[PDB]
């Protein structure tokens, strides 16, 4: 009561036995602390298994198994910006139909000494649809996002590949090889749009980080002998309620075969990587002049 | 319009072309109004 | 739900039959284009092979919504997706997918 | 109840008793019948000051007399369609502050020998704004409309405007003069967008109809003595719940100089004429890809 409530764990369901000798909280001590969503949960560990029932949204439909190959990124569905969460006195605009639709980007193929890709989103949705117009349009933006990676393969073909969700997939460089020039990626490499961007280094994901530590962030396998396609529901992750659409990527999707694909002569050797995103809970706020960038 | 969002993969021994049959039909939403001479089909000659 | 002629190219006798399936192939992985038609159900093309369209002959207004199912007569191992799209009216045939 | 209840005024207010000796209603005679909204009534006269209190709607304001000088169209506000009026079952989207809002279109020039020009709606905002751009990307559209056509002139200054709003305002032609030509008016002419269209003949507002009958569709006044601005609340007014926003405009928007533009020398002798106009209740319905025409 006589002390300012201003530290940093205001706010949280934590409650802290602290040492305290000054006016201010956030002067105490660390002290005491008086399914998983990390795991990648499915829908049905999650318990949407009604949303998931079938994944028609806005105007669109994609066929998949159900419940337990829906993983819901954080274990968290999109959703609206709360009263309390949001800052922006403008009240955003709800297409919720056209913008919250399957968009299906590029057919990128899967080789065998194919290496992989990443897109960068809403990067990847800036220049499509009536999402990439009201992108455009509107300085704020926040949304969740649906994305069903889909890898058709026969029974005879193998392979796997880790689509990951990195949030915030920050791009790093090579350094010019020998690490001494501090060079940056390029705005082609950082938001490469709908046809996203090839991986030059997948094992350190192209940022200094291993690929094998990836599935901590939500994740699913298109290993080819059990399931032919990857659908991800990402909710908005970022440290404001809303942002730039533009300038801003909540998020890198990883597509990148750890286990190569292949298959004897005779069998099809185009085996293609499609990209269906679907934006959940789109809000777009702060309206002017539309911008590409 | 019908597009390839990935492919068609076959593997080996799978044939490389194959057909997709289109069957459309309405829903239980539809009616229909001012009866009318079809014209789908024109006899031109008179059935003997 | 009838058969909706979609290849409605070939004119010959010997070749009418495949007018009620269109060819789906392995493609260069660009989302090509597989197969456009009209949505109308009345009108002259694909759609007068079809029940309905023989029906929407005999009326002249209609109203509701309409199933169009595609069915895939492939192998079993034989695997992919395709993006079917209805374009509302205003929209021109789509140069890409 | 032995009859079909087919007649053309089933769902009507009024009961007709009729005679009929078939099975279909409208066989049946004519039969016998068992503020005001045509003369253009303000917002004070149909009750909807609560509304007018502040002319503020999406994220612009206009200033001008209340109430009494807000001409509601046809005594009707612009609504959302009701469940039973509409016939789409796609699901419209309502953005409600990108393209509910004011727009302000050009500055046309009032002159001591002008004539008049003439706006379609929506055509005038179909390349503008997020509304133009719901416009082109839905097939469907229905709005309502505020149109706030101003002219600002000093005390000194005289003159009238019969700013007014005529419903399905099809264009003729000269006809070649003669009369024996069939010719049609262009593009340019039936739809002009947002730069409007000069009339030719104000007398017959270029389709044959006088300009001294245009107060029964409507109108508001901008005689210069006593008023600087006309606004107008449109509702959407169409045999159709929608209608395509670019291939067919609702009504057109006629401001006509009745009484000339009239000052002496040392006035300013630029008095400009600013079409300021709001969609009201906007909704787009059929989602494909953009279309401007």
């Amino acid at each position: 009561s006589h002390e300012n409530s201003n530290s940093a764990t205001e706010g949280s369901t934590i409650n802290y036995t602290t040492i305290n000798y000054y006016k201010d909280s956030y002067a105490a001590t660390a002290g005491k602390q008086s399914a998983a969503p990390l795991k990648s949960p499915s829908a049905e560990a999650c318990g949407y298994s009604d949303r998931v029932a079938q994944l028609t949204i806005g105007n669109s439909t994609i066929t998949t198994q159900a419940a337990a190959n829906i993983i819901v990124g954080y274990g968290e569905w999109p959703s609206y910006c709360s009263d309390d969460d949001a800052t922006a006195v403008d009240k955003p605009t709800r297409p919720d139909v056209s913008v919250n639709r399957f968009y299906t980007l590029d057919t990128k193929l899967w080789e065998k000494s194919s290496k992989g890709w990443y897109w960068k989103f809403p990067d990847v949705l800036t220049e499509t649809g009536v999402f990439g117009q009201n992108a455009q349009f509107h300085y704020l933006y926040r949304s969740g996002f649906c994305i069903h990676v889909q890898c058709n393969a026969s029974k005879f073909h193998q392979g796997a590949l880790l689509v990951a969700i990195l949030p915030e997939y920050v791009i790093g460089t090579v350094a010019g090889g020998t690490g001494t020039e501090d060079s940056h990626p390029p705005y082609i490499q950082t938001q490469p749009g709908a046809d996203g961007f090839e991986l030059q280094h997948p094992y350190v994901l192209d940022a200094g980080i291993p690929i094998s530590q990836l599935t901590v962030c939500p994740h699913q396998w298109i290993n080819l002998r059990t399931n032919n396609c990857a659908t991800i529901i990402v909710p908005y992750m970022n440290t404001l309620p809303f942002d730039s659409a533009l300038n801003h990527c909540n998020f890198g999707l990883l597509v990148v075969p750890i286990s190569p694909l292949d298959f004897d002569q005779g069998a099809t050797p185009v085996i293609p990587i499609t990209i269906t995103l679907a934006p959940m809970c789109s809000e777009f706020a702060g309206l002017r002049q539309a911008v590409t960038q | 319009s019908i597009w390839y969002q990935t492919n068609y993969v076959v593997p080996i021994g799978a044939p490389n072309t194959a057909y997709i049959i289109a069957l459309a039909a309405a829903q239980k939403n539809f009616t229909m109004k001012l009866c009318k001479d079809t014209s789908h089909i024109l006899q031109t000659a008179s059935i003997q | 739900e009838t058969i909706l002629e979609v290849n409605n190219v070939p004119t010959n006798a010997t070749s009418l039959m495949e007018r009620l399936r269109f060819p789906v192939s392995a493609q260069a992985g660009k989302g090509e284009l597989c197969a456009v038609f009209r949505a109308d159900p009345g009108r002259d093309g694909p759609w007068q092979s079809t029940m309905l369209g023989q029906l929407c002959g005999y009326y002249t207004q209609w109203s509701g919504s309409l199933e169009v199912t595609f069915m895939f007569t492939g192998s079993f191992m034989a695997t992919g997706k395709m993006l079917i799209a209805y374009t509302p009216p205003g929209g021109p045939l789509p140069k890409d997918r």
